[PDB]
């Protein structure tokens, strides 16, 4: 309470984390329903923490509170807290959520990802792992039977230990060096190294155990350095096919079909004739210009880069300029981290 | 809408010019050749396209019926008003009363029937050399003259163009590998060089590429549309037939450089032209 | 593209010589009236990797250009530039419309702020040329805008 | 007019002969023979040979070059071509094409 | 030589005037057009020996020229350079196609990638001369691309 | 302190209303010298760049809030915006701006802490 | 018949800092939530021009 | 607005042909006369925070020019450019009055307070041209002012 | 004048291209459209047959 | 599309729009440069073959303002002129980069104990068209970089 | 060009910072703020590829 | 509307418009510069990291000033051959920013006891159109500026 003009004293204990966003990376942090802690709107907005702690004001420890709590501490933009059965309805009416964040939340948030996957919203989403401690006899094809075969998921296994004590679920730990990667080096440069600071593992993970749950389903460790501390250690999705393997490319895809998706909505009700067909094919070639330029692409000629057809023998028919349908085809290389590095070493000069 | 044809502008130069001219003297629209009347002759000479006035239009569209509408062009008028009558020699003559309110009604009228003209009203253009020359083709009489130049836009003809709106848009985008065209193209040169003196038969045969899309790519495997064209001596054009034959439905593709596996839907060979 | 569904009516552009002059509180007849101009300079900076950086900087001052003939009577324009002492000058309002046909509807406008006069020519006193007496003032200020209504 | 370079055959060995491109230059006139309205019947009919004019940018010839109506003609040069008619004036609309004329053939 | 083996029809290169300007996202008719170059400088090294190097350097940034008249109504080239505060200029795109008779079919287009303004002259506010009042906004971008079509 | 006698959330803080009595004496100065002109549109321009030009000069100098010209006022006008065919043919002229001040800082809270 | 000025009168109100461009582009993805519907109301405009508002 | 509240009757500019000039203390018929122009050259100050000032500074010395054809005769402005010692020169006041069309009305005169010769031409000894010989005198000054009555 | 034999011919080395204008997209002019490329290279030669 | 609020984050700042705080006061100038770090080199060598090197102590910044004379109170004046012998009241100098309006910061230098060491008259000269500029220059401690 | 391999490289072993350099501030100056910072190590290699 | 009498209030000075004050009489000067005021800096530093800075004394002025030659009396010879091994007769010398009717100081640069250390001859060339311009310096103790 102010009153006098003068200059205003206390020593009551509060924190505020300033904001370094980044426009790719907007999460969906979905909770359990099985919980009286949260505030019963089922769909709220976060846009800093200055306004997170007016809605929440003492400090919890539930898993959706050391979830945006680590959040917010790396940047962090607008981000939502969602019920775990009502995730498709955010994800289909917010049109910029980019990631879907498990904050400690199975057995139907998994179900309702793949709902909105094979609707199309171009979502990413990050899963949890085993809560309690994995053995080392555990024949790892029998506990990721229970996550999805999407390459739009990831897990991360090892839980967090931050540093009031309190348990941060994975999923914004590994959402927490997507802040500040898309930040820094882009949306295609993997999250891995990225250090996140102010958390330690729960457990510890020896090399040989990471192994066994590196190809396959792809566990992607949670791993402290001397050096770069508690990095995520590993950037691959649920599915080890050629393509969709590594988490940057696939996001690296996400963010081209969107800004593409959003830069030529705006030509729609011009004539479905020649020119438009130019007009795309131009406005397409030019971001992608911009994003071969900044090192996203692979090939050293924009000829190696990418392609784009757009017409009428291309990818359309008659049959289909008639109802207005308009298709536009870009194939694009992206490129690979170097995930293995093998010094052989000798005696011999 | 605003396009008014060129009869509409005779109906615009003799709206503005009766109600300035006396009741009784006539408004008459060509050159008189015992004409018994006064009859100032309003006279149109030529109809040039002005170009001063055209711009970069971009032919626009209906979008509700769906059409594309016809692209105007704007051409320029010319008139000249005269009087031809048939002493009268005071410094108050009927001539030249007559032609005070001709050049009055031209004064007041700077923007017409026609408000979305472009008017020129009395223009310093003519010159007493121009002018005998004009006095003489009249048969040798001068007269006094009065120049007045209206633009005005004139539409073309109206067919039914029919296009459709485009109303919903797919974007697919699929990964493929960092060849280039060139790079496919310079590749299957001497991969077909080795299929066969060849270098000097398949010399002008030329055979861009352009990649089809590939519905399913992957990290590898670009797939390649061609098209041959150019000329070949007479005996090659048939062994080169069977090269292309098994290259459009081949099981493991066609020459690939490093691992990439260029793939080819259509060899098409038109132009080939075996001489 | 013309989108706008119906046909719309053709427009020329309003011809140059239908414009109108106020230096500020008065309304003067001019002749010509140059220079009023909008000019920014760029700022750049390359970089190793190879981005170029492109930037608009400051506005650069406009040199107005006004000219009209001399008429027997008082020189409104000399009475402005013989009242300077060593930066004492009165800064005034320019604003040049261009209106219609009748003038009474102004179409565009455009605004200047402080212009105060840096120069001012004598005619071209040439006894063999039958022709106007005209000067020519050159004003300096600080910022054009353009108002349209 | 470029640097053409005289083409080949070659499946019949033979030079193909190399053209030359000429501008026609029409203008058409509306001779008749009181009429005295602003809806003429002499302007009425020039009516339709411009808008016959204006639409055709791009003949059946689709090859050609055409100025429709260009500004070219003054006052002073009409007052001349008005008295080599005869001392008649009437209103004419001059149209300009340009199209390709081949050489002769002969087997080189 | 002009080897096709059979007789080639001719082609007449396509006019100046059959052309169509978008700044980006919107079309906009104008009445010229410049200054769409790809220009390079060379780089040279000579030797004692007296072997020349002649290589190109980086591509010139291009300073485009657009002019338009002044029509009644908004302005919509002042309102993009009035909204600069420094160094905040929103750029565009600009595509200059070249289209058929009919304007239906673009035929060569040539492409620019990041066009912010840099000047915005006024009209020759001129008296004595019966004249449409244009004027011209010179646009600097990073690169031009042409594609055919 | 720097408080008028009415706590209302515009007429609050001293400086905000002697910046408004300013404001509107600078543009009745400089518009009275625009009377016996026609009471018509060429009019209603020439006063709407006069106070948009005493306005940019205020603004320049940090009076105003916002940091464009458009955050900071606006100015109407005119035929339909705020007049009618009865006030313009008793002559009466209707100018209406609304622009944006800054506020004082009142109040300055340090909150410490022990821990880093 | 052009009547001359006489009188004149003017009225300064407080406002917001909110330019008109920044009214504009509020009122679409306030509209866009009111609702695909970013494809639909792509072409729709809705200018903006601030009232004196008397008080 | 022309707001004389009656029609005020139209002024057209007095033509340049009609004048007269006078060197000081005597008349002389010239044929040409050129260059008294009042010039100021600015003063700018930008500042950090963003107020450019601009003002006026000296104003600049005149440079005149007057012709006049070659007479049988005493050549009076060779007379005044002899008479000169290394500084020494005898200056002189220069009027260039702008007379109605009888010439016993002055209408604009433009005063001109010590000008003093510094070059003065010879004609162009051109054997193939049937014309007046001419030759130009230029004065430098240091104020020219106008006065109208 | 047939065409059919070169007289004198005028030979150049290493050209590469530095610039290549646009056309002068006016649309006041009834004209062709051209575009200039400029060339730099190293040495020219004469040969006459 | 650059959407310029993407300018007012990943593109550089010009140099022509600066507010100078000086003290408590916001004074207008219209140059200001000298404000360096810059440290001394330690150096160590052996016969071995190592060589040794650090950093050593950052020595003093030595800022120089200019600015315009206006008729009214020379404020710089009135600051160098209250020396006597060692008593100067030091002040706080903060240059901040700042955006078109001058309402917030984009990048600021701050200098910690400053106090003027030179105040030079500007040059007088009949055939110029100039303004009187005075030069102060000042000596610190310590030079600070905020970013925000 | 494309910034994806080394032509030829300046290597500098153990570098530290002596000086940085404040931008020269002018109200009269279309410019752009360079800061210039100065190291000092103890080796250059150059290693060509 | 800028209304000159606020440019004699908030627009600054040129240096084309100065009146120079010489003991008692006014002589006309073409240039005049050097009117600093300069300090020198002491320094401390012990071990535990005070450094301690502080202005020391500050030294004299150095003022030169350069007028043409006229054919009657040299009054800057007069004064500098008027010098017997320490005797020479020591001035005020006042150097004001006047308005351009010359009546009205702006701001001035007062000097307290001058006297001249240098008197330099013209460069006498045969191929020059150049005035010739004697630079004499002077040397003083204080330099005051007065505002008003």
């Amino acid at each position: 309470t102010t009153t006098y003009p003068g200059v205003y004293l206390s020593e009551d204990a509060v924190s505020s984390f300033s904001v370094n966003s980044a426009a790719t990376a907007v999460p969906l942090f979905a909770y359990d329903s099985e919980n009286t802690n949260t505030i019963n709107k089922p769909i709220q907005v976060f846009r800093n923490w200055a306004e997170f702690t007016v809605e929440y004001p003492t400090p919890l420890e539930d898993a959706f509170y050391t979830s945006l709590s680590l959040w917010f501490m790396h940047g962090g933009g607008k981000c939502y807290l969602v019920n775990e059965a009502n995730i498709a309805d955010a994800v289909a009416q917010y049109d910029d959520i980019t990631l879907i964040v498990a904050a400690g939340t199975d057995t139907t948030t998994y179900t309702a990802f793949t709902t909105v996957v094979g609707q199309g919203y171009r979502i990413f989403g990050l899963f949890d792992g085993p809560k309690e401690k994995i053995a080392g006899t555990a024949k790892p094809d029998e506990v990721m039977e229970e996550y999805p075969t999407s390459p739009f998921g990831a897990v991360f296994y090892p839980w967090g230990t931050l540093a009031s004590g309190a348990a941060v679920p994975p999923s914004a730990i590994a959402a927490a060096s997507i802040t500040q990667t898309d930040r820094t080096r882009g949306v295609w440069k993997a999250p891995a190294n990225q250090a996140v600071n102010g958390v330690t593992p729960a457990f510890a993970v020896s090399d040989d155990f990471q192994g066994k749950y590196n190809q396959g389903k792809a566990l992607n460790m949670i791993r402290t350095f001397s050096g770069q501390g508690t990095v995520v250690w590993g950037a691959r999705t649920l599915e080890d096919s050629d393509n969709w393997r590594y988490i940057p490319v696939r996001r690296l895809f996400n963010a081209v079909e969107r800004d593409i998706q959003k830069s030529l909505n705006k030509l729609v009700f011009e004539p479905n004739s020649q020119p438009t067909w130019q007009r795309v094919k131009a406005a397409v070639d030019s971001y992608l210009h911009s994003l071969w330029q900044q090192g996203a692409l692979a090939g050293n000629t924009p000829a190696d880069a990418w392609f784009v057809q757009v017409g009428k023998d291309l990818t359309m028919t008659q049959e289909e300029i008639n109802q207005g349908k308009m298709i536009i085809k870009i194939g694009l290389a992206a490129v690979r981290p170097a995930e293995f590095i093998i010094l052989q070493f000798s005696q011999d000069i | 809408s605003n396009y008014q044809t060129l009869v509409d502008v005779n109906n615009a130069m003799n709206k503005m010019l009766r109600a300035y001219v006396n009741e009784a003297v006539a408004i008459r629209f060509d050159l008189p050749d015992t004409q018994a009347d006064a009859a100032i002759s309003v006279f149109l000479y030529d109809i040039h396209e002005d170009l001063q006035l055209r711009t970069a239009e971009s032919r626009g569209f209906n979008a509700g019926a769906g059409r594309l509408l016809p692209g105007w062009v704007n051409v320029k008028c010319n008139y000249l008003i005269t009087y031809w009558e048939s002493p009268d020699s005071q410094p108050d003559n009927q001539a030249i009363q007559v032609m005070s309110q001709v050049l009055a009604a031209l004064i007041n009228n700077r923007q017409l029937a026609d408000i979305g003209a472009y008017t020129q009203v009395m223009p310093p253009k003519e010159n007493l050399n121009s002018l005998g020359n004009f006095w003489q083709s009249l048969g040798n009489r001068p007269r006094l003259s009065l120049n007045y130049c209206v633009t005005v836009p004139i539409s073309l003809s109206d067919k039914g163009e029919e296009m459709t709106p485009v109303k919903s848009l797919s974007t697919t985008v699929e990964p493929k590998a960092p060849l280039s065209p060139l790079v496919i193209t310079d590749a299957l040169r001497e991969q077909l060089r080795v299929a066969l003196d060849a270098c000097l038969a398949m010399t002008h045969v030329n055979l861009d590429s352009s990649p089809v899309a590939n519905s399913d790519g992957s990290a590898a495997e670009i797939r390649v549309s061609l098209r041959v064209y150019g000329m070949t001596p007479t005996e090659y054009l048939a062994p080169m037939n069977t090269v292309f034959n098994e290259w459009e439905k081949s099981e493991a593709a066609a020459v690939t450089p490093d691992g990439y596996r260029v793939y080819i839907n259509a060899v098409d060979k038109t132009d080939l032209t075996g001489i | 593209m013309a989108i706008t569904a119906d046909d719309i009516a053709v427009q020329y552009p309003i011809p140059t010589y239908r414009f109108i002059v106020t230096l500020g509180d008065e309304q003067v007849p001019f002749t010509s009236a140059s220079g009023l101009d909008i000019n920014f300079d760029t700022i750049e900076y390359r970089d190793g990797t190879g981005n170029w950086f492109k930037m608009p900087g400051q506005r650069q001052a406009p040199n107005i250009t006004l000219s009209k003939g001399v008429f027997p009577g008082k020189n409104a324009m000399y009475e402005w530039i013989n009242a300077i002492q060593l930066n004492q000058v009165e800064k005034k309002d320019i604003m040049i419309s261009l209106t219609n046909e009748a003038g009474t509807e102004v179409l565009v406008s455009w605004n200047v702020s402080n212009a105060f006069p840096t120069s001012l020519t004598s005619p071209s006193f040439d006894a063999t040329s039958n022709e106007i007496a005209v000067q020519q003032i050159t004003l300096m200020a600080d910022r054009v805008t353009i108002q349209t209504a």
